[PDB]
């Protein structure tokens, strides 16, 4: 191979892959921010649907 | 936390139905029929206050 080609195909090898090592970063830093505050999508661990309860006007009034 | 408002024992005297259930259950369909302006509208201040304090009168 040219010197050129290794050299510029060295490049993009770098550049690739500092771009997965610093989304590999920003993986675990939000990974642990989600975990820490849970505000996020993830760790959405489940609660109880509100669509369960009955509305309507029950037998005695004091509920 | 906070204290409860409860009313004080003037605002609780009145003139007391003191008929046996009999005599409530005798008369109930004349009462249900002539008596039904305040009694649906307390009933509905009851299921819509939802609080005693708040439907005394």
């Amino acid at each position: 191979d040219a010197p050129e080609k290794n050299y510029e195909r060295t490049m993009a090898i770098l550049q690739i892959e500092s771009e997965k090592a610093e989304l590999r970063l920003k993986e675990l830093e939000v990974r642990r921010l989600m975990r820490a505050k849970g505000d996020g999508p993830w760790f959405q661990y489940p609660t109880i649907d509100k669509a369960l309860i009955d509305h309507s006007p029950k037998a005695t009034p004091d509920n | 936390p906070g204290i409860v408002e409860l009313p004080s024992l003037e605002d609780l005297k009145v003139q007391e139905v003191k008929v046996s259930s009999s005599v409530l259950k005798a008369a109930a369909h004349h009462y249900g029929a002539q008596c039904d302006k305040p009694n649906k509208e307390f009933m509905l201040c009851r299921w819509e206050e939802k609080d005693p304090r708040r439907c005394l009168e």
